[PDB]
């Protein structure tokens, strides 16, 4: 991944 | 709890 | 805050 | 930490 969030 |  | 990221 | 939060 590498992005973050939170969804 | 989502993501990553 | 309260959301996440990362930007 | 803290580019978001
Ligand atoms: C990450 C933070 C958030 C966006 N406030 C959430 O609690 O809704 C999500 C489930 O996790
Ligand atoms: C959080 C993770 C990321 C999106 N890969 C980033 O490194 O670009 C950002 C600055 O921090």
């Amino acid at each position: 991944x590498x992005n973050x969030x939170y969804x | 709890x989502k993501x990553x």
